[PDB]
């Protein structure tokens, strides 16, 4: 077998900005990759297409998922609300890492960020479970939009989205 | 500080 990769078309004020393109680790976090994976598709009814990434900090993260309340208080799993942390095999170790967002130990739904620096401090309490294959460029695009305390200047959102292999 | 929380956004 071959670990997934998924797609986000992104767009800003919806104008398309372009494709990003993530590998998900499903041979270390087969759970974890499979909630990313089935959200990215829409497969169960509902996902990450049309949502928008609600707070981006430069140097840090892009944050998003909360398909549900768009505000970083939403969001739920293909396994029901929250799901537990999996394991914690690997490290937030630079720009392009994909990881779990969370509200403690064992509270993942479907939010998510994208780190644009290594965040060392996150190790053991966020799920890493995926990297950006191609589209590194599109991530630094969006960084431009974030601000200090997480607000974006324009509306960043996934046009489209779903699984290339 | 430089969290990634769910809901209460801590410094």
């Amino acid at each position: 077998m071959v670990n997934p990769t998924v797609f986000f078309d992104i767009a800003v004020d919806g104008e398309p900005l372009g494709r990003v393109s993530f590998e998900l680790f499903a041979d270390k976090v087969p759970k974890t990759a499979e909630n990313f994976r089935a959200l990215s598709t829409g497969e169960k009814g509902f996902g990450y297409k049309g949502s928008c990434f609600h707070r981006i900090i430069p140097g840090f993260m892009c944050q998003g998922g909360d398909f549900t309340r768009h505000n970083g208080t939403g969001g739920k799993s293909i396994y029901g609300e929250k799901f537990e942390d999996e394991n914690f095999i690997l490290k937030h170790t630079g720009p392009g890492i994909l990881s779990m967002a969370n509200a403690g130990p064992n509270t993942n739904g479907s939010q998510f960020f994208i780190c644009t620096a290594k965040t060392e401090w996150l190790d053991g309490k966020h799920v890493v479970f995926g990297k950006v294959k191609e589209g590194m460029n599109i991530v630094e695009a969006m960084e431009r939009f974030g601000s200090r305390n997480g607000k974006t200047s324009k509306k960043i959102t996934i046009a489209d989205c779903g699984q290339l292999e | 500080x430089l969290l990634v929380t769910a809901g209460l956004v801590l410094a």
